[PDB]
């Protein structure tokens, strides 16, 4: 064995003096959701104005247990679909395959950094998900009533399950990929169609709902086998999509899986009546399926011990009696725990039901429109119900003389939850409403995303590597998370675009990648066939599912390893130090809704990577904020010699809330500033940062000289004036025949200076 | 100015559909140069055009471009004209509607209509160049351009650009060790690796294959006290292993006691450091006492059985291992290419793409005897090659 | 027009604890009597009937405004003391009593809030209300439940002439 870290195999009592290092400077902000804790029959308390409760647990004691409930919850999600797919893979390809991958050095860096350990065979990742089970458990016991008392240690706990999180996602991305065949780091992964336009009612439709592969797997297998790909069409929703559009894909071929889209289109294409049979994995799946299949006569078959649905349970019954029940109407689907019979099952299921319910949709007519748009009084309780505040009283009165142009501005917005319907006493189906308003659109929805990559290679990183030091690149911009979108699934396409435009490095993954290749620009293109697909500037690379956000974090940390030499073993405080202060890389969820993204964020922050929530995040209790005007707050240690070093404001935040776009846009810009940047680094980041302001917000920074150490730290296009604008603005002393900075700034530029956030580094 | 001067239009196309003129291209005859005068031969603020200006052209067509630079100061010399022109190219690219490629002579100019619609003269296009080279190499206190049009001209100029650009090739490839009183140390990569020390001579080129002796001349001399510096090589401690006293001193003071010596064209011996950033790697094979050479762009094994990420995952950080070694593909242009160890005389694998590329660098009689993957799949099939053609080690 | 009490219905609640529904003469006591107050406004202030409603109200009582969000380019040419700062920051500074301010002169006591999301300002509000002590009067169209005083549910149309009735009484 090699060298180890001080912190192998982490518990709470390990990562804590990290972890407090961390909250010293970006200070949790707590944002409750209730005056009430509901836990134990001693309540329901309240809390209201920071008071205790009959355990004597705060106001921010409740807030801090929630969150980390969230998190825990997280990360249980991951580890058991990580537990689940390494299980039914070492049950197949046998324990002693070999981890396949690509082409790195370090093989799994989130597991060796935090674990120690160096995997090479699929029977050597057992003991990790052992591991990272029995700290889990753990961590659960933390959220009984009489357990932590304190708002910090709660904290503490939340960044180790973020970690535990992440450590999961990277194993069960690493079984799958080692065994189901997907591309291993290929930046020429095969471009799939998407969108609801993309699937064909000529053929039978199945519809894949859920996270988990191992059943679709056999799906496609059984419809490969049988010669049914041109005769039938197979979608997917959410993350399963882009499991089965990565399933045997290393070819470089394209697919004829389709992704259909987010969370938020699930509901709505069971509405348009397309499926002839949906089948359920297990995460993400919505509650009232089958009470809508039901009447659309869409069958509904099971494939998981999570998610039943207080379905039959027909395991061990025979494929012909079960297809037979299902025919005749008596039952609206099964729960199919073998997945050889499930194979066969479901494709022969959609092909006995297709010609019994085509035409079926929940859709009105011409007609029906007119009648339910006239059937409205405008009383309100729509708007007031919507988790998206749209305008829909507006929209039905605006419909009723017949411009039905506002329901149509409202599909995009609309996230297809019909929370409406359940308070309109005229009995309305609003969402159908607007679905019919938008067929046009609906129609003509379709678009192109790149597979997923898999991790990012060892020769990129290096080859970027020097981009980065001299000012090529600006940063990092990762666009993961959920589609929980405050206006609509064209913000992440937007700031996409505008950091594309500027040279910046984006990686998507998740619904975000969905969603942003979901529109085009004139020529008829999407972002992912406008730019290359590799890891350098100007390109958009896509990572996959959800479990692939920790190759995006797992980058990082080989940043840190092949390019300062640093150890990854059990290393987790260094390497998030080193992390911290010299990488540039800014994270964004802008519809993150689910406890995964808020664990992925969590383990994120933990590593040292900032990241950015939509509005709706700020419903998730806790943000980590720094004190700007605390000019304490902002001092570290020279690993040199141990002195006192100063650094710039920046990053500013660890997780915090945007509100727009461009806010968005103008925060992932600025934040992308580290103190360890050179000069190059320093002025393109500063000139990127301060045009997205003026383009944005119509101001330049009010704190932008906090960054202007030298003068070659200033924009090439407008040197001069900020020259000026320092001198006279603030007493700056500027050598104007050499035009250079005499004095004045408070930091000193000192390129070989190594700033560090931990005392036992220095000297 | 009419137009925006922005990094951000780097990455913007001028295609066909817009484009209203295309200057120069790979059709027509294109040049770009930039010449020292003194400063009395130079007048500030001036843009000559010879023959049709912007108002006098057609939309589609594309006509004869030369650009040529008079730069001129006084620690402007001939040697950093080229490095002058490299930067040419980004900052054409800076504007708005503007379009550049390529360099030298191959250069291709497009314009958007958009913006020939805001600038009309070619006035503020070049005043708006003259300034960012301003901004970024101070030194330069006086510029000017001509903008020839004409076939005539562009034919009159293309001879002494070709002339030159002979003169100057002769004279970087004459620049060795001896002939230099300074060697240029660059620490640009102490953001990433804080213990990485560059010294950069005319006979070893960065291992980033991006800074020249010359690169590292301007540089120094824009900013003396920048992670760019001058060092003087001092007393000549080794010849054979390009050891100088001032690398020595310059590394003890700069790396922080993680190596006390720098021992140029070496392998084994105290060899350059390097962070992350090689254009090749150089591994050790003992069995056959062979040097095999393996570029990032490989995505083949070796006869070690290891890929590039894999060795070159064991070389870098700063630190100064041994038995590997980050390098530039220019550096097996250089006559001292590792003289410490026996030179050319010690290779014994390399891509076959590898050896294409760098054919120029091995000699005539060598060429053969280095062994390329094409014909070597082990490590007893290049014992059996070394064997055959009998292999100077 | 004047009654803005009428319609208090909200679809969740955060607890027992709610804002009091005030009307136009309340809102304009409360505004022009307190000793250092901040406009937080949102990006829905880009509305331009909002917008110079609340350029006027800023102007009639001396009052700095907190552009929150992309709201800031509505204030570039309008004569205003209006600068940028992110609502979740802005929102924990507030709780902190030894911050200088957008001006170096201190925290402020009492704030008003006008063209945000219900979802978002009633978060951030969550914090303030909570773990500070500082005031809060919603003169926007939705009732905010987390602030200290707060308008009733109101159209475009009801709440442009409750925004106007204030404006007269500042
Ligand atoms: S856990 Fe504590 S605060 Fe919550 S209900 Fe029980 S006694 Fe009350
Ligand atoms: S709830 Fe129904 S009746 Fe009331 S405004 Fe909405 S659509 Fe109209
Ligand atoms: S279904 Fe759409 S319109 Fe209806 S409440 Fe949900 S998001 Fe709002
Ligand atoms: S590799 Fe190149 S950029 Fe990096 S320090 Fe060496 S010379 Fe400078
Ligand atoms: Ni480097
Ligand atoms: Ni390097």
């Amino acid at each position: 064995l090699g060298p180890m870290g001080p912190t192998p195999f982490p518990t709470a009592a390990t990562v804590r003096d990290w972890s407090f290092t961390l909250f010293d400077r970006y200070e949790p902000v707590y944002t409750p959701m209730c005056d009430q804790c509901c836990y134990c029959t001693f309540g329901p308390c309240n809390l209201e104005g920071n008071r205790r409760g009959a355990c004597g647990l705060d106001m921010k004691g409740q807030a801090a247990r929630e969150f980390f409930l969230r998190c825990i919850t997280g990360c249980a999600c991951h580890s058991a679909h990580g537990r689940h797919l390494l299980d039914h893979i070492i049950s197949i390809f046998g324990e002693d395959m070999p981890i396949n991958m690509g082409a790195s050095n370090v093989i799994a860096p989130n597991i060796q950094l935090i674990t120690g350990r160096q995997p090479k065979t699929l029977g050597d990742l057992k003991p990790i998900m052992e591991y990272v089970e029995e700290e889990l458990g753990q961590l659960l016991a933390t959220v009984h009533a009489g357990q932590e008392g304190a708002a910090i240690d709660y904290d503490n706990k939340a960044m180790l399950a973020g970690i535990l999180d992440h450590v999961g996602m990277e194993v069960s991305d690493i079984a799958q990929v080692t065994a189901l065949g997907f591309p291993k780091s290929d930046p020429e992964a095969p471009l799939v169609e998407v969108g609801m336009g993309t699937l064909d009612a000529s053929k039978p439709v199945i519809i894949a709902i859920g996270h988990n592969v191992a059943g679709v797997t056999y799906i496609m297998d059984y419809m490969e086998d049988n010669n049914l790909t041109d005769k039938m069409e197979i979608g997917g929703l959410c993350c399963t999509a882009f499991d089965m559009t990565r399933y045997k894909r290393e070819d470089r071929k394209p697919p004829y899986a389709k992704i259909v889209g987010t969370i938020s289109k699930e509901l709505k294409v069971v509405r348009s009546g397309i499926p002839d049979v949906i089948v359920i994995d297990e995460q993400c799946v919505r509650a009232d399926l089958v009470e809508e299949g039901k009447k659309l006569k869409i069958p509904v078959i099971a494939s998981n011990e999570k998610v039943m649905y207080g379905l039959p349970d027909r395991t061990n019954d025979d494929v012909d009696a079960i297809i037979e029940d299902i025919k005749t109407g008596k039952i609206p689907g099964c729960v199919m725990l073998d997945y050889e019979k499930l194979g066969e099952l479901v494709p022969r299921l959609a092909m006995e039901m297709a010609p019994l319910r085509e035409g079926i949709s929940a859709i009105p007519s011409d007609e029906e429109m007119a009648s339910l748009v006239a059937k409205c009084v405008a009383c309100g309780e729509c708007a007031l119900a919507c988790p998206e505040e749209l305008d829909i009283p507006d929209a039905i009165q605006a419909a009723k003389e017949g411009d039905f142009t506002a329901l149509d501005f409202l599909h995009d917005l609309c996230v297809g939850c019909r929370r409406c319907e359940q308070v309109c006493n005229k009995e309305i189906p609003i969402l159908s409403v607007i679905d019919k308003a938008a067929q046009k659109a609906i129609a003509e929805e379709k678009g192109l995303v790149r597979a997923g990559r898999g991790q990012v290679s060892d020769a990129e990183i290096r080859a970027e590597g020097l981009n980065l030091v001299m000012g090529t690149t600006p940063g990092v911009i990762a666009i993961i998370g959920c589609a929980n979108y405050p206006a609509g699934s064209k913000d992440v396409y937007r700031i996409a675009e505008e950091f594309l435009n500027r040279n910046y490095i984006v990686a998507v993954s998740g619904c975000s990648a969905m969603d942003i290749g979901m529109y085009k620009d004139a020529d008829g293109k999407t972002l992912y066939e406008r730019f290359p697909g590799r890891f350098e500037r100007g390109n958009i690379l896509n990572t996959g599912s959800c479990v692939s956000n920790s190759h995006i974090s797992g980058t990082c940390h080989k940043v840190a390893a092949i390019f300062a030499g640093r150890n990854l073993s059990g290393n987790l405080a260094e390497i998030a130090d080193y992390t911290l202060n010299r990488v540039g890389a800014v994270g964004l969820a802008w519809g993150a809704y689910s406890q995964k993204a808020a664990a992925i964020g969590t383990g994120c922050n933990m590593y040292g990577i900032p990241a950015v929530l939509g509005p709706h995040s700020g419903k998730y209790r806790r943000a980590l904020i720094a004190k700007t005007y605390d000019e304490n707050k902002w001092k570290v240690y020279d690993s040199r010699n141990g002195s006192e070093l100063d650094i710039p404001p920046s990053p500013e935040f660890l997780i915090t809330t945007a509100e727009t776009w461009q806010e968005a846009c103008v925060l992932l810009a600025k934040n992308c500033i580290r103190p360890s940047d050179n000069n190059m680094g320093r002025s393109i980041k500063l000139t990127h940062w301060i045009e997205l302001s003026e383009k944005y917000l119509g101001v330049l920074p009010e704190d932008w000289w906090k960054f202007v150490r030298h003068e070659a730290d200033l924009p090439l296009s407008r040197r001069e004036e900020l020259l000026k604008k320092l001198e006279t603005e603030h007493g700056w002393e500027i050598d104007w025949k050499k035009k250079k900075i005499i004095s004045g700034p408070k930091i000193k530029f000192d390129v070989s200076s190594q700033p560090t956030n931990l005392k036992r580094l220095c000297k | 100015f009419p137009f925006e001067i922005s990094p951000m239009f780097e990455g913007e196309r001028v295609r066909k559909e817009g484009m209203f003129v295309e200057l120069g291209g790979p059709k027509s005859l294109g040049l770009e140069l930039v010449r020292a005068k003194p400063m009395d031969e130079i007048e500030d603020g001036k843009v000559t055009i010879v023959g049709p200006d912007l108002k006098d052209m057609e939309e589609g067509k594309t006509y004869p471009w030369a650009m040529i630079f008079h730069v001129g100061g006084e620690l402007v010399e001939p040697d950093l004209e080229s490095v002058i022109e490299r930067r040419v190219h980004d900052f054409i690219n800076y504007c708005q509607g503007i379009m550049h490629l390529n360099q030298r002579y191959d250069v291709w100019m497009r314009i958007s209509k958009d913006t020939a619609a805001k600038m009309d003269s070619f006035e503020p296009f070049g005043k708006a160049v003259m300034m960012l080279f301003k901004t970024e190499l101070p030194f330069i206190e006086k510029m000017q351009v001509t903008f020839y049009t004409d076939q005539a001209e562009v034919e009159k100029q293309m001879a002494e650009a070709m002339e030159i650009f002979k003169a100057r090739d002769a004279r970087t490839k004459d620049l060795h060790d001896e002939d230099v009183d300074v060697f240029y140390g660059c620490t640009l990569c102490q953001s990433f690796a804080p213990t990485n020390v560059c010294v950069v001579s005319p006979d070893r080129v960065s291992l980033c294959g991006a800074i020249n002796w010359f690169d590292g001349r301007a540089a120094a001399k824009v900013d003396p006290e920048g992670p760019q510096f001058a060092i003087e090589k001092g007393e000549l401690l080794d010849a054979k292993t390009g050891e100088y006293s001032g690398v020595n001193e310059v590394a003890k003071k700069l790396s922080s006691g993680e190596f006390d010596k720098i021992k140029l064209h070496s392998f084994f011996d105290a060899p350059h450091t390097s962070c992350g950033c090689f254009e090749v790697v150089g591994f050790y094979i003992p069995e056959v006492d062979g040097i095999g050479w393996v570029n990032r762009e490989y995505q083949g094994m070796a006869p070690n059985g290891l890929g590039f990420s894999t060795m070159a995952g064991q070389t870098g950080g700063g630190k100064q291992i041994v038995g590997f070694l980050g390098i530039g593909i220019n550096y097996f242009y250089s006559p001292k290419f590792i003289q410490a160890d026996g030179g050319w005389n010690r290779v014994v694998w390399l891509p076959s793409m590898l050896k294409e590329k760098i054919d120029e660098a091995i000699p005539d009689d060598m060429k053969d005897k280095i062994a390329t993957e094409k014909d070597v799949t082990d490590i007893e099939s290049l014992k059996t090659f070394l064997k055959e053609k009998n292999h100077p080690v | 027009m004047v009654d803005t009490t009428k319609n208090t219905k909200l679809f969740t609640s955060y607890g027992v604890k709610t804002s009091k529904a005030i009307t136009t003469e309340v809102a304009a006591k409360l505004i022009s009597k307190a000793k250092r107050p901040l406009f937080v406004v949102g990006t829905g202030v880009l509305d331009p009937e909002l917008l110079d409603r609340a350029v006027k109200i800023a102007k009639a009582k001396n009052i700095p405004i907190a552009a929150t969000g992309s709201s800031m380019p509505g204030f570039v040419d309008k004569d205003v003391n209006a600068k940028y700062i992110n609502l979740h920051q802005l929102g924990f500074y507030l709780t902190d009593p030894d911050w200088p301010g957008l001006d170096g002169n201190g925290n402020y006591d009492t704030i008003i809030l006008l063209g945000h999301k219900k979802y978002y300002i009633n978060q951030v509000l969550s914090a303030v209300k909570n773990f500070s002590d500082v005031k809060s009067i919603s003169i926007d169209r939705n009732y905010i439940q987390n602030a200290t005083m707060s308008f009733g549910n109101l159209s475009k149309a009801d709440h442009i002439a409750a925004l106007d009735e204030v404006i007269d009484l500042l």
